[PDB]
């Protein structure tokens, strides 16, 4: 016992983020139908980190919606990546965490089980 | 420890209680409560506490409590499987407990080490097996060319923070057939009696669970298997399949239902009330935590107005088409019984 | 022949300790595995000779209770292993340890009977030809492939596979084959063993009429010493040998546990005078998983379609149990708890389920492709589901949200449910030998077909139900 | 903990109690051993002049070897007893640390020709910490209002040595160093600190559903706390963003400093038998009071002094 | 388990064919397949398998398989170092494999116990290290003042879910030079053999490869050694150094080409063929996957038409300014061989 | 390892300068540097050391270094303890530092191991804890009716990267 601990963590950010997933493409569905009409020639003629590189660059429903539009998916696509980049990467850590998990919990049943014999074994 | 493997084994004992002075003999059940390790004292609140409930007048109970020697609490189990043993070879039944193999496990590589048979695994006597495999190999079910007797044995186990695959939990699960698991970690969530579905099964299958439960009961546990994801998932679920939040709120509402606690069984046909009135998504939509509140009313309801749906059981021997029409017109009314 | 010399070869019980009952003999010293005869007794007690302690005694290995043993009790010297009734006439038929009939229809009425400790196939007994055999399984059939005189082995711990995946084997197998079968339940439930007779009933199997039985019953089980679990396998293996070799025939045979043959050793190791190993075992885990599994091969007079099946205690893959009997199956299926939780069964895991029989030459190139490229993607798939996306999906990079498309819905695909779990839910025993698994899967990885809503794709298998599922839950306005 | 919550509770026990007390320090320091002498006559509790004493102190520590640390626990256990039996009083009894019996054991086992066991122990610990704890009861004569403290060797809750113990104590309080860090003081912790008296029938209905909903709200917390939302707070889900600001309230409510910590900040020794408990704690769990500035409400438990605490450290304009 | 630690070594030993019967007989090469726990049927899918190429020809294989009582399994390995030995040390040189030192491992600790010769650590008595040490130190390369021989011997090794450091494995891998990992959690991904670039090396140095690879694999090794990061990197990279994707497109392009499999070896100048084309990048950018396909056509394509370019290094001994022009100007048509 | 245990300890005693020499004589301290296991010039670089600052004029150091058979590393603590008991006995006080007990948890093990004493946790001969108990509870403060004397002790303990709660340091 002991990774336990550290393997709760993990698990307790998947419920979360894995599910979290899913409603990364579900924001899009949610979206398209509408905003397509308006879009191209219908007109003219953690949590990731996308909704930064436009503000850092500081050094009437029609810009305003049109813009915000295109920027809802721009600002959501942080769950995305969210749910993907920062689980696929996070994920190994399950595999490695468990399987570390098997590599302490046979030691100590054979680092003890030395013990036990050390005196058992030679005696008379 | 402190989570409920006592409380239970101190209510399926309880529920017996009507049968033993009840009509069918068949239906009936003699108990024989072991008790290893255990202080005296806490053997003691069970003695009185069944006597209160007159449950000790059908019950043998028996003691290794910690100031009998090792042996005591290792001769224990196997002297209350040979109690058992008379009813199943008498055709009379019996429900034994054996509390604590594992304090038996505590208490077994102790007389051995003394006798000098090299130990093995954390100090148990190499047939750690064979202790704990030789006794429940003897709760045997009964065949009519041999009796037609039985004997059940649930056999405790002290869950080490929550593993439950230490040296002798596997050597008590690579036997027994069915292991309820009792979780401290949920517990006061109010999760009692907290049982973990995807490590435990009732193994055995659907035999055990009669018509009403393989009418009900035949989706809740593994309704809930897989759910162990989407329940640990849905806290961050966004974009995905709207209408997905079903298979979840068949979870929250039915919660409330499924965790039971009290010094009161209740009997399988009011099992067949409360319980199966959720498998049909009937109560579900509702706003939960009122939903203890029917599990308790809905019961002095049926009592009080319905005490025929439950004789249908008594008949049959499963929830009616009729019967369902009514339990179906009483839910219905409790959806709007605390809805304006 | 069993006789011994001009001399007693009846020895006087010097010391009983639990599993293990020294004996001295004065005028006749009984051979290291001799099966021994206990007298003063009220039924058979069989001590299996184990060492020559010297002081004129042996020391035996006793075969069942060593109950109100005494000091002083005669036992008698056989001069031959412990020798089951091996033939025909033991089909249908279920005998214990020692070739006593446990059914409890009377005698076995046998021509003879071989010992159960036999030299194994020599190097030119062999045989390299590797004929196919379909278990319509998916993983365990696609993915890890089976073969003829091939070995199969399950690898996980209390209740995830093991006796199901025999069951089901049973099915997609014992029930169909040419040739006869063999099932030796080691250590495990007594119950099971109980009902799969009946089961063998009910299914003609066993027919205690006729004579039309196919397979033969050795048992030895949990309510008994080590000494017994150690044979039983053995016996149900001198049992597949014997309808090869001098009946000439394809026998399969069925070890509820075969590393219950070491657990064996796990009690009565150190209680022999041994010194302690791996966990505490043995100074001999290796030879017995050897000398013993070396048995069940074929032959250039019979093959053996054996299966069996490995615990893995205390959940560690780690331990020398599950592990040093790997480089015995030809198959591999480590069923993972953490996969039970999932839900995914058989819970035959995406890495270690390995073969020797996976080459495009018998399985396929298309197949194995895919099979390489269903593993490939889960791999990053395992590392993704945690690694760089944290848990929660979505996220970026498509290319791996594709893995949580195709890889996903690639387990589900894996996950049969079978006949054998028909006591939980009554639920479509899938399964098909092959047939149509062309088109169907190959369409997930390349990303024909797949998109289906998930888990709308979870407790069925052929893609076909896909559509055939959208249906049953749908959604859209 | 252990030493310290064992003279805590000779505070809000030891003083003023009916019938006697005893104190049996096992193992442990000779320091304490003898301030708590001392204390013990500054307060009269031992009088040397009169003849109004109620304790009793049995010692047997460290500079000694195994087989007296071994009896010692067993003598302030044998004083215990003859008050109850032969002179029908509820004693109590504070052992520092009664699982002295079995380093005792851990000490003399293998050099007495006995084969090890777990970690090297003995073929008895069980029987041990059972045979001699299984004196300390109640009887038809009288009662043994105990008190005892069990060492965790090595940070292993794991270690038989705690462990086999639990299964002999009418209340838990497993107290974490990973807790101390936090401050957190008691170190009791949230899930391993169980009980056999703790229906609604004796503690409570609505105090045990708080119990309940404290755990509850404290288990989800354990996971959301890293899990889901990866140690950083806020993110979303006000729901367990709700438990950010219960749970971790009803730590610091919990997290009573008392009398006895006095020697590193002087600090109130918050007590008082239930009481107030009523409406302030109560109010947290289901929202009612529970907002002020997170650790506005840290080295203080009982509501009132939220507001009262304000005061000292604000914010706002 | 099941890597390819064995196809591998039956790869490394059918190469010897050619030279076996060709004319310098200084290159040449005997081998002494040794195998170690196996079954008996796994040795005689070798014996035979290598039988079909004729390997077996010019091959001495033994065995020690699991009936042999553990002592075979111990004085094989110690018989096979003797057999080469007889090459090394009559001019001749020999390929011995040792077929699982660490099954060995598993096999020696057991005649220690029994002689009761006190355990260490993990059972292996002590001398573990004189175990596996005492023996590879026998494969020593000879000076030709002492023969001019030599035996080259590559030990197997059983990796226990990738770790490569567990005793035995660190005992052996404290001594041989040049460690070559295949890891069971590539293969499946077409990653095979599966190398470890970082926990591995060669460590002669650049002496055993010819002046062809230290011409083309001089980068090759190395260049996937840090990589180990970028290639872990890229999966996630954005307002990075925009360039920068050269050293990653080097990797997957150069993956489809590194990653060998099949019953049958290519001679080291179709290795010079292939694999050089890469280092000089001029394949890279082509959309991959179709990579293999050259991989083996390029071969029929050289025996086809270009059987010049390979006897340059039969005749020079590395790869000319002359046949570079004409390689080039050969994989520089594949460019366009798949491209409209 | 090299985290700064003995410059503190070495500064702790090097404080004691002024007031060896200085008015108030109860204000005073005397030192008893003991050193278990160290190589003896580590040892030597300390002699000096101090005998610079002129430190060692009023302490008394001891060395069970290395070479020294396993006992001697075993006994050296209880000797300098024995040392201040001088001072702790005699109105006097002293600061007494042992030089590693975790270096004498490797060096006892040996003594009892090779006296065939059943072995118990990592090789501690069963009374690991008799053995750094029984002697830092020498270290104690005393009353004006038995002196007014004392021992303070400082004992060093190896921290391996980072956990202080292993067998030996609990
Ligand atoms: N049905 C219930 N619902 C909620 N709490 C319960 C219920 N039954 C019992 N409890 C209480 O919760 C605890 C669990 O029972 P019990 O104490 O016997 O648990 P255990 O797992 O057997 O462990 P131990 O007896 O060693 O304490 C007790 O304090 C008990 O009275
Ligand atoms: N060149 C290859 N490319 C892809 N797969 C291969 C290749 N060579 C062999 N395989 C197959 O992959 C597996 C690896 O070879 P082999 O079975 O001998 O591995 P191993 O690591 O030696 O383990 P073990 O022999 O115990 O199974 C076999 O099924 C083998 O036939
Ligand atoms: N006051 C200080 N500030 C910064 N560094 C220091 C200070 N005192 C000492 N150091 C240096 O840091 C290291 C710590 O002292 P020292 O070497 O004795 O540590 P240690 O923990 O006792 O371990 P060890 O003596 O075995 O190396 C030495 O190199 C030392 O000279
Ligand atoms: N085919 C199956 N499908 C789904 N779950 C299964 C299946 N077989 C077994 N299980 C699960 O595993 C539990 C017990 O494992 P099982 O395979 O029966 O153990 P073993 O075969 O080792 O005796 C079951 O009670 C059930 O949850
Ligand atoms: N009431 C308390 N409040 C805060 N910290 C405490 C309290 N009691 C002990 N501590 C902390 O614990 C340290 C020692 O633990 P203590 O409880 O005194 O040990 P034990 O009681 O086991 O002898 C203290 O020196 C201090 O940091
Ligand atoms: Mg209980
Ligand atoms: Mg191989
Ligand atoms: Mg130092």
């Amino acid at each position: 016992r002991d990774i336990t601990r550290r393997l709760k963590s993990i698990k307790n950010i998947q419920k979360i983020t894995k599910s979290m997933k899913m409603v990364a493409a579900a924001k899009y569905a949610r979206a398209e139908r509408e905003l397509k009409p308006a879009r191209v020639y219908g007109t003219g003629s953690l949590c990731g980190a996308i909704h930064s590189s436009v503000a850092k660059q500081m050094k009437l429903a029609n810009i305003i919606y049109y813009s915000l539009k295109e920027s809802t998916t721009s600002e959501q696509s942080a769950r995305m990546t969210a749910m993907d980049n920062a689980s696929k990467n996070a994920s190994d850590m399950i595999d490695k965490l468990t399987l570390t998990f098997n590599r302490t919990r046979q030691a100590v049943i054979t680092k003890e089980l030395i013990e036990i014999i050390s005196g058992a074994a030679a005696l008379d | 420890r402190q989570t409920g493997k006592t409380s239970i084994a101190i209510d399926t004992i309880i529920n017996q209680k009507r049968f033993n002075d009840g009509t069918d003999e068949k239906k009936k059940l003699y108990c024989i409560y072991v008790a290893i390790g255990q202080k005296r004292s806490t053997v003691a609140q069970l003695v009185k506490r069944l006597t209160d409930a007159d449950a000790m007048k059908y019950t043998i109970v028996v003691s290794a409590t910690a100031s009998d020697a090792a042996p005591l609490q290792y001769l224990a189990p196997y002297s209350g499987c040979s109690m058992g043993e008379y009813f199943r070879d008498n055709g009379k039944h019996a429900l034994i407990i054996y509390d604590d193999l594992s304090k038996q496990a505590v208490a077994y590589r102790q007389m051995s080490l003394l006798l000098r048979r090299p130990p093995g695994r954390e100090a148990y006597p190499g047939d750690v097996f064979y202790l704990h495999s030789r006794l429940l190999e003897r709760a045997a079910k009964m065949n009519d060319s041999f009796g037609g007797g039985s004997l059940t044995a649930l056999p405790v186990i002290e869950t080490q923070a929550g593993d439950v695959s230490a040296y002798i939990p596997t050597n008590v699960i690579s036997i027994t057939d069915g292991q309820i698991f009792l979780e401290t970690e949920l517990f006061y969530k109010g999760i009692r009696p907290a049982i973990n579905v995807g490590l435990s099964v009732s193994r055995v299958g659907s035999a055990a669970q009669t018509r009403a439960m393989k009418q009900v009961a035949g989706t809740m546990k593994l309704e809930l298997a897989q759910y162990r994801e989407v329940a640990a998932f849905a806290q961050f679920g966004s974009d995905l399949d709207a209408a997905t939040q079903q298979l979840l709120s068949r979870g929250v509402r039915l919660t409330e239902l499924l965790k039971q606690g009290q010094y009161s069984p209740m009997a399988i046909e009011e099992q067949v009330a409360v319980i199966y009135a959720g498998v049909r998504g009937y109560l579900d939509k509702l706003e939960p935590s009122k939903i203890t509140k029917f599990e308790s009313a809905f019961l002095s309801h049926v009592v009080s107005q319905h005490q025929s749906l439950l004789g249908n059981i008594r008949t049959d021997g499963k929830i009616s088409e009729q019967s369902d029409a009514k339990l179906k017109e009483i839910v219905t009314n409790f959806l709007a019984g605390f809805e304006p | 022949s069993a006789a011994p010399k001009a001399g007693t070869a009846t020895g006087q019980i010097v010391a009983v300790i639990g599993a293990v009952v020294d004996v001295q003999f004065d005028e006749g010293l009984p051979p290291i595995l001799n099966a021994l005869e206990v007298q003063g007794r009220e039924s058979r007690l069989v001590l299996e000779v184990a060492q020559h302690l010297g002081e004129s005694t042996v020391r035996t290995i006793a075969m069942d209770g060593t109950e109100g043993l005494v000091r002083g009790q005669k036992v008698l010297d056989s001069g031959a292993p412990i020798k089951i009734p091996v033939g025909p006439e033991t089909l249908g038929r279920i005998m214990n340890v020692i070739g006593e009939p446990i059914d409890e229809r009377g005698p076995i009425k046998t021509k003879q009977f071989a010992p159960i400790h036999a030299e194994a196939p020599e190097f030119i007994e062999m045989s390299v030809e590797q004929e196919i055999l379909v278990t319509g399984i998916k993983v365990v059939d696609l993915l890890a492939p089976y073969a003829k005189g091939g070995k199969i082995g399950l690898f996980g711990g209390a209740g995830v596979g093991k006796t199901v995946l025999i069951m089901e084997l049973i099915n997609n197998v014992a029930k169909a084959h040419g040739g006869y079968s063999v099932f030796a339940g080691v250590g495990e439930r007594t119950r099971e063993g109980n009902d799969l007779y009946h089961e063998m009933i009910e299914s003609g199997v066993i027919n205690l009429k006729d004579a039309t039985s196919k397979v033969a019953l050795v048992y030895g089980q949990m309510n008994e010493p080590p000494g017994a679990r150690a044979r039983v396998a053995l016996t149900g293996l001198t049992v597949a040998e014997y309808f090869r070799d001098q009946e000439g025939q394809d026998v399969l045979l069925f070890i509820d546990n075969i590393f219950r043959f070491t657990q064996a050793g796990s009690e009565v190791s150190a209680l022999l005078g041994r010194i302690p190993s791996a966990v505490g075992y043995q100074p001999t885990l290796a030879t017995d998983m050897g000398t013993m599994q070396e048995r069940i091969t074929t032959t250039k007079k019979g093959s053996i379609t054996s299966v069996q099946a490995i615990y893995v205690p205390a959940d560690d893959l780690t331990d020398p149990a599950p592990a040093t009997t790997f480089a015995h199956l030809d198959a591999t299926t480590v069923l993972s708890r953490a996969i039970a939780e999932l839900g995914i069964y058989p819970a035959v895991d995406p890495l270690d389920s390995t073969s020797r029989i996976m080459d495009p030459n018998i399985v396929g190139s298309e197949h194995y492709d895919v099979a390489r490229g269903v593993q490939k993607i889960l791999q990053d798939y395992k590392s993704l589901q945690d690694i760089i996306a944290i848990l929660g999906m979505d996220e970026l990079s498509e290319e791996d949200k594709l893995t949580v498309s195709r890889a996903r819905k690639i387990q589900r695909f894996l996950s049969q449910p079978f006949q054998v779990a028909e006591v939980f839910t009554g639920h479509m025993g899938k399964l098909v030998p092959l047939k149509e698994t062309i088109k169907g899967f190959q369409q997930i990885l390349a990303g024909d077909y797949d998109h289906l809503p998930e888990q709308a794709f979870y407790m069925v298998g052929p893609i076909e139900e896909a559509v055939a599922k959208a249906d049953k839950l749908a959604e859209e306005h």
